[PDB]
RNA sequence: UCCCCCGUGCCCAUAGCGGCGUGGAACCACCCGUUCCCAUUCCGAACACGGAAGUGAAACGCGCCAGCGCCGAUGGUACUGGGCGGGCGACCGCCUGGGAGAGUAGGUCGGUGCGGGGGA
RNA sequence: CGCCUCCUAAAAGGUAACGGAGGCGCCCAAAGGUCCCCUCAGGCGGGACGGAAAUCCGCCGGAGAGCGCAAGGGUAGAAGGGGGCCUGACUGCGAGGCCUGCAAGCCGAGCAGGGGCGAAAGCCGGGCCUAGUGAACCGGUGGUCCCGUGUGGAAGGGCCAUCGAUCAACGGAUAAAAGUUACCCCGGGGAUAACAGGCUGAUCUCCCCCGAGCGUCCACAGCGGCGGGGAGGUUUGGCACCUCGAUGUCGGCUCGUCGCAUCCUGGGGCUGAAGAAGGUCCCAAGGGUUGGGCUGUUCGCCCAUUAAAGCGGCACGCGAGCUG
RNA sequence: GUGGAGCCUGGGAGUGAGGGCGCGAGCGAUAACGUCCGCGUCCGAGCGCGGGAACAACCGAGACCGCCAGCUAAGGCCCCCAAGUCUGGGCUAAGUGGUAAAGGAUGUGGCGCCGCGAAGACAGCCAGGAGGUUGGCUUAGAAGCAGCCAUCCUUUAAAGAGUGCGUAAUAGCUCACUGGUCGAGUGGCGCCGCGCCGAAAAUGAUCGGGGCUUAAGCCCAGCGCCGAAGCUGCGGGUCUGGGGGAUGACCCCAGGCGGUAGGGGAGCGUUCCCGAUGCCGAUGAAGGCCGACCCGCGAGGGCGGCUGGAGGUAAGGGAAGUGC
RNA sequence: GAGGGGUUGUGGCGUGCCUAUUGAAGCAUGAGCCGGCGACUCACGGUCGUGGGCGAGCUUAAGCCGUUGAGGCGGAGGCGUAGGGAAACCGAGUCCGAACAGGGCGCAGCGGCCGCAAAGUCCGCGGCCGUGGACCCGAAACCGGGC
């Protein structure tokens, strides 16, 4: 009598960070995600692990573009 | 145009956000009648303790 | 400001597959060549250059067709936030607000912005 | 026993159990940067050796292939395949954030230095992404030339860089560590087991439903395949709720008392009941229910009888009643 | 949205054994007063109050104090027991109500749905119910009625080579079946309400008791009342806020005032020091014993009578061997 | 002596105290009863708060003189007035850096001259922390010297 499971990963917090109408500033992290749940679109810039984050200031704005993907833009203030 | 609501049922046993809602209305006490303008953000705590409250338009 | 074509976007299949029909003046393509620039893990197929005899066969564009694909109500129901009841239970109901999915009726062989060439 | 993926997880995040499933402790000098080109699996048809599948041709085929390895997410309008030139698998920094008890972990535009690729727009501070890891202390090595015990040196340190962890009990007590106690002791706990009770009733005991089939014939005299529903709380357990500043335990003896699912005696129905004797079910708890051999035994087997030699409950009834 | 809301800095903690219940899951057995998470809630700390017979967490409701006043909540209104032997319609006959399941049943009531019937039904009585056929797979019997790979005729008013019983076979009874007899209903389904059985456990029973039957049970619809520490009336306290008024002078209005761990505030008393070379004291100190008196929310402080017989010590401050 | 004191027949209501617990009247702990003893302190340091003194300053220690319940002197020293850096060192800056870059850590009174209010610091007081047995009582044990 003995479990051959037991084990998980800690959990990873992902999702949108920021939703459409706040007000961020540029570094600000959008979304954490693993792959292109969402698209990086204007103003939005994309690192290694597929994090969006806003290069400048101003209000985010999401986008679903059906076939060519869901975006994340950031519009200036 | 107005509506005077009065606590009949005690909060005790109800969801914490429920007893906000008595607060937000300045109810404290059983029986306590109050007159609140007649808006939708007041409104909207009426009727969340509607099954606490007994509620009456007036002027 | 109308029709055709050529670029380029937007909506993101009501825009697709298939069948048929249509167009070469213009534009586009195939085409004619492989000297030259450039090119093939072989091939001028592609990419590329120089052309202008031909053909709209291929491709592209534009029509028509609902076999497929895609879209799809209304109504009713499931489920449910909140409020109540019932059953020993597995579970079952009522009130108020919300309300699918499947399916049915039906819809669809695209719509539109900007620039360019032509036509009236 | 740390780390990763999925689920549980109740459509933000997070969320437990000795819940359900898998993986990691590497790797790659290209499997990295950039520029350019290319597009799968699979089905059908055609083709020497050649096959289900080697390589070739055509048609269909939006992604079911591929992406080093788990899983998931992502992905051809490339992150997949090929080639050229390359080393950004940068140095000095870093606005702003994600996550978060701390300490860690994560993403990062932009500026300068010196570069790579590109005609350019630009991209490049390793790798489609999430595992591939280890705080201090102590010490090694390269550099720096900052300190140098009266002074000049030197010894030895500091600083920058890098090294030595299955410290894997993976936030890592020491540089260094196994057993035994019925010879045991103290502090505690009914926070936690062994007894009894309790809750539960899987297991246990008993009673039913269904009617295959048996019974020469005939489902139901007596039986009851495969399945189905209950009752009881005497078994073995589950759980851990009073009791660990103590609730004495098996068996016997003594003394009873109760339940009835009745062993006998009394009353019945059915019978595959001729009679006698039985079988099966129903009513019935008034009374009764032997002596002995074995064994600590309960139980059981056996001997001799009997109307019968019932089965259970009472803290497995009864040790301030005895035994031991 | 002005709330014992929120945010910032800092002082002090305690807690890091939870538990029941509802819903959502996992584990367990679609077990546990089981276990492990999530959302909520109550108890914990509301073992304070009403209801639930009794009972932490179910229903009602958040107890500042007082009243021999009023209204309600849940739950109740025949008596125990405060208020209806209240009103109207229906059901149940089981004391069901006042603990259970598969399943079984001419219990009862309300609905639908077939038929068959005065072209005479059902029931009863009355006949008939028949040849092929001791039939075919067939032998060891299989003759309608032990299993099959069959249902066909014939005489008829009518009749299945056959419903059930019987034989080893046969026969026999008798069904579906047609005729006469009476003279109006009769047989079969399905659904809903309420009941019946299925229903055995251990000290003496019982729905909390008594007792209840056009209820004092159940379903539907009402009017009244009773009922808590909830709400109201009256009076008071304290704190907070707002006014007075200017400031703690007191008043008026309003609101808060359950509470374990724990935080904070304000006080009482004990021993001692300054006050004190003072003052109280034999016309009686301290201590003791009474008091139905006065002040204080309270801890306490006065005052009076008795005892006692020599000490005690103010307003205001200080210090601790300070309250069992 | 229209009030009060004692007693208690009947009726209503009603589960000791403490401790420990999710939960006790609990058949869980402790207590026969009474009286007396009985447990959060003190020193030094620290950190906040607070009442005062002084303020770019504040303050003394051991001692010495006096007093005989009299205070005074004593500036050695301590905290503060500058930070940054491992350090050399520089300084309202400094460190990393090639940087004149970017970043880290730093740098700053109300009034009509006098007030006030304030760095900071001294002393009192109070909360809590560190060191001591540190709220009190309690082991089984370990060690030394003897009997
Ligand atoms: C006795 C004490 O001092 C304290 O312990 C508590 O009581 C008891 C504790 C244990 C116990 C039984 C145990 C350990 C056992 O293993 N018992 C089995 C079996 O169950 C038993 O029936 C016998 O079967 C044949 O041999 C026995 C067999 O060993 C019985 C008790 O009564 C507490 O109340 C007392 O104060
Ligand atoms: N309005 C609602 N959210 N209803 C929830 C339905 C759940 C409930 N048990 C029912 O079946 O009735
Ligand atoms: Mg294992
Ligand atoms: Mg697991
Ligand atoms: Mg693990
Ligand atoms: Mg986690
Ligand atoms: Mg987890
Ligand atoms: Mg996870
Ligand atoms: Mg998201
Ligand atoms: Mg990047
Ligand atoms: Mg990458
Ligand atoms: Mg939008
Ligand atoms: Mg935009
Ligand atoms: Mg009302
Ligand atoms: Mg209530
Ligand atoms: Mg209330
Ligand atoms: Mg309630
Ligand atoms: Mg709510
Ligand atoms: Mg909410
Ligand atoms: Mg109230
Ligand atoms: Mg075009
Ligand atoms: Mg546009
Ligand atoms: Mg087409
Ligand atoms: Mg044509
Ligand atoms: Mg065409
Ligand atoms: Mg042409
Ligand atoms: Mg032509
Ligand atoms: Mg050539
Ligand atoms: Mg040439
Ligand atoms: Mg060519
Ligand atoms: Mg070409
Ligand atoms: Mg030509
Ligand atoms: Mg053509
Ligand atoms: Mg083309
Ligand atoms: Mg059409
Ligand atoms: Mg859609
Ligand atoms: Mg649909
Ligand atoms: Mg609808
Ligand atoms: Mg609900
Ligand atoms: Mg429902
Ligand atoms: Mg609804
Ligand atoms: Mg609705
Ligand atoms: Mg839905
Ligand atoms: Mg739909
Ligand atoms: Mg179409
Ligand atoms: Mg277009
Ligand atoms: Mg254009
Ligand atoms: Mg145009
Ligand atoms: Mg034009
Ligand atoms: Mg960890
Ligand atoms: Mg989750
Ligand atoms: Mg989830
Ligand atoms: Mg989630
Ligand atoms: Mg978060
Ligand atoms: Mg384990
Ligand atoms: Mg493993
Ligand atoms: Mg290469
Ligand atoms: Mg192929
Ligand atoms: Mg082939
Ligand atoms: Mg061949
Ligand atoms: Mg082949
Ligand atoms: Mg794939
Ligand atoms: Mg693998
Ligand atoms: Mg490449
Ligand atoms: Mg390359
Ligand atoms: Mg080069
Ligand atoms: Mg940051
Ligand atoms: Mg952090
Ligand atoms: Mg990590
Ligand atoms: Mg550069
Ligand atoms: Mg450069
Ligand atoms: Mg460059
Ligand atoms: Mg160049
Ligand atoms: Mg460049
Ligand atoms: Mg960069
Ligand atoms: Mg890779
Ligand atoms: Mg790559
Ligand atoms: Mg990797
Ligand atoms: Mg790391
Ligand atoms: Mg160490
Ligand atoms: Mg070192
Ligand atoms: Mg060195
Ligand atoms: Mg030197
Ligand atoms: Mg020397
Ligand atoms: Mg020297
Ligand atoms: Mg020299
Ligand atoms: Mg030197
Ligand atoms: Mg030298
Ligand atoms: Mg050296
Ligand atoms: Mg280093
Ligand atoms: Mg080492
Ligand atoms: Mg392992
Ligand atoms: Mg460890
Ligand atoms: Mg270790
Ligand atoms: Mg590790
Ligand atoms: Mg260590
Ligand atoms: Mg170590
Ligand atoms: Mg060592
Ligand atoms: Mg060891
Ligand atoms: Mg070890
Ligand atoms: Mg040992
Ligand atoms: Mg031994
Ligand atoms: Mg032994
Ligand atoms: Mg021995
Ligand atoms: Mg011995
Ligand atoms: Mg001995
Ligand atoms: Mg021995
Ligand atoms: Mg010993
Ligand atoms: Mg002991
Ligand atoms: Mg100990
Ligand atoms: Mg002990
Ligand atoms: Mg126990
Ligand atoms: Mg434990
Ligand atoms: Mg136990
Ligand atoms: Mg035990
Ligand atoms: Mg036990
Ligand atoms: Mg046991
Ligand atoms: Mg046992
Ligand atoms: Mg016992
Ligand atoms: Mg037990
Ligand atoms: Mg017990
Ligand atoms: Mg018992
Ligand atoms: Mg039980
Ligand atoms: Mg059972
Ligand atoms: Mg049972
Ligand atoms: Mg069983
Ligand atoms: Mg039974
Ligand atoms: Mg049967
Ligand atoms: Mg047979
Ligand atoms: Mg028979
Ligand atoms: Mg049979
Ligand atoms: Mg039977
Ligand atoms: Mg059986
Ligand atoms: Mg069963
Ligand atoms: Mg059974
Ligand atoms: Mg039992
Ligand atoms: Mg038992
Ligand atoms: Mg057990
Ligand atoms: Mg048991
Ligand atoms: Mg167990
Ligand atoms: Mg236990
Ligand atoms: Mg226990
Ligand atoms: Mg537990
Ligand atoms: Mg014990
Ligand atoms: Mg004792
Ligand atoms: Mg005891
Ligand atoms: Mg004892
Ligand atoms: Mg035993
Ligand atoms: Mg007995
Ligand atoms: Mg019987
Ligand atoms: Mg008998
Ligand atoms: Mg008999
Ligand atoms: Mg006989
Ligand atoms: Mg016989
Ligand atoms: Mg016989
Ligand atoms: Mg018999
Ligand atoms: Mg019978
Ligand atoms: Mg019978
Ligand atoms: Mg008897
Ligand atoms: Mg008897
Ligand atoms: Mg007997
Ligand atoms: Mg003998
Ligand atoms: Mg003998
Ligand atoms: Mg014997
Ligand atoms: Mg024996
Ligand atoms: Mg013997
Ligand atoms: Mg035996
Ligand atoms: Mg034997
Ligand atoms: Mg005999
Ligand atoms: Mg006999
Ligand atoms: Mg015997
Ligand atoms: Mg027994
Ligand atoms: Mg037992
Ligand atoms: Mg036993
Ligand atoms: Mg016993
Ligand atoms: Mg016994
Ligand atoms: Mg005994
Ligand atoms: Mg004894
Ligand atoms: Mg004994
Ligand atoms: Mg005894
Ligand atoms: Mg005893
Ligand atoms: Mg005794
Ligand atoms: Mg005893
Ligand atoms: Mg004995
Ligand atoms: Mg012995
Ligand atoms: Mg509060
Ligand atoms: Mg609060
Ligand atoms: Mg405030
Ligand atoms: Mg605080
Ligand atoms: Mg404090
Ligand atoms: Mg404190
Ligand atoms: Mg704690
Ligand atoms: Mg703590
Ligand atoms: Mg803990
Ligand atoms: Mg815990
Ligand atoms: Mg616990
Ligand atoms: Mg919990
Ligand atoms: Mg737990
Ligand atoms: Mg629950
Ligand atoms: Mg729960
Ligand atoms: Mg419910
Ligand atoms: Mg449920
Ligand atoms: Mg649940
Ligand atoms: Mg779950
Ligand atoms: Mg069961
Ligand atoms: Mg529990
Ligand atoms: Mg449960
Ligand atoms: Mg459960
Ligand atoms: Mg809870
Ligand atoms: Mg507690
Ligand atoms: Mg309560
Ligand atoms: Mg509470
Ligand atoms: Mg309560
Ligand atoms: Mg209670
Ligand atoms: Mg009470
Ligand atoms: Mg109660
Ligand atoms: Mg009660
Ligand atoms: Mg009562
Ligand atoms: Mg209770
Ligand atoms: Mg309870
Ligand atoms: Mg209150
Ligand atoms: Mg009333
Ligand atoms: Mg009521
Ligand atoms: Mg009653
Ligand atoms: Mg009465
Ligand atoms: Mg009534
Ligand atoms: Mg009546
Ligand atoms: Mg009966
Ligand atoms: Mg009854
Ligand atoms: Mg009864
Ligand atoms: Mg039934
Ligand atoms: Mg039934
Ligand atoms: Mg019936
Ligand atoms: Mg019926
Ligand atoms: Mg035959
Ligand atoms: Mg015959
Ligand atoms: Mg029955
Ligand atoms: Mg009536
Ligand atoms: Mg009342
Ligand atoms: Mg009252
Ligand atoms: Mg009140
Ligand atoms: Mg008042
Ligand atoms: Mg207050
Ligand atoms: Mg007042
Ligand atoms: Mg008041
Ligand atoms: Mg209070
Ligand atoms: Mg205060
Ligand atoms: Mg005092
Ligand atoms: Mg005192
Ligand atoms: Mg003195
Ligand atoms: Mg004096
Ligand atoms: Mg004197
Ligand atoms: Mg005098
Ligand atoms: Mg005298
Ligand atoms: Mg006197
Ligand atoms: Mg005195
Ligand atoms: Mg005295
Ligand atoms: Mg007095
Ligand atoms: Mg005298
Ligand atoms: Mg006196
Ligand atoms: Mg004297
Ligand atoms: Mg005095
Ligand atoms: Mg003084
Ligand atoms: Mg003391
Ligand atoms: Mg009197
Ligand atoms: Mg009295
Ligand atoms: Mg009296
Ligand atoms: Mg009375
Ligand atoms: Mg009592
Ligand atoms: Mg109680
Ligand atoms: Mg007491
Ligand atoms: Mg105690
Ligand atoms: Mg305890
Ligand atoms: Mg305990
Ligand atoms: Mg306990
Ligand atoms: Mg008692
Ligand atoms: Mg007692
Ligand atoms: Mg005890
Ligand atoms: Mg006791
Ligand atoms: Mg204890
Ligand atoms: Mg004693
Ligand atoms: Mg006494
Ligand atoms: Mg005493
Ligand atoms: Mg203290
Ligand atoms: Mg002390
Ligand atoms: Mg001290
Ligand atoms: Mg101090
Ligand atoms: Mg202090
Ligand atoms: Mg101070
Ligand atoms: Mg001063
Ligand atoms: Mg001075
Ligand atoms: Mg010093
Ligand atoms: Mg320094
Ligand atoms: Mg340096
Ligand atoms: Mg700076
Ligand atoms: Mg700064
Ligand atoms: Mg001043
Ligand atoms: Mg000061
Ligand atoms: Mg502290
Ligand atoms: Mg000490
Ligand atoms: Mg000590
Ligand atoms: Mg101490
Ligand atoms: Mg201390
Ligand atoms: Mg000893
Ligand atoms: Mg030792
Ligand atoms: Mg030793
Ligand atoms: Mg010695």
């Amino acid at each position: 009598g003995s479990t051959r499971n037991g084990r998980d990963s800690q959990a990873k917090r992902l999702g949108v960070k920021r939703y459409e109408g706040q007000v961020v500033r540029a570094g600000n992290i959008l979304v954490r995600q693993r792959g292109t749940r969402f698209k990086p679109g204007k103003n939005v810039g994309m690192g290694r692990d597929f994090t969006l984050f806003a290069l400048v200031d101003g209000v985010v704005e999401f986008q679903d573009r059906g076939r060519l993907g869901r975006y994340v833009h950031v519009r200036p203030l | 145009p107005r509506l005077k609501v009065k606590l009949v049922k005690s909060p005790i046993g109800y969801p914490k956000d429920q007893k906000a809602a008595l607060k937000a209305l300045g109810l404290r006490r059983l029986q306590q009648e109050r007159v609140l303008e007649d808006t939708p953000a007041i409104r909207g705590n009426v009727e969340k303790v509607a099954h606490l409250v007994r509620v009456e338009v007036v002027e």
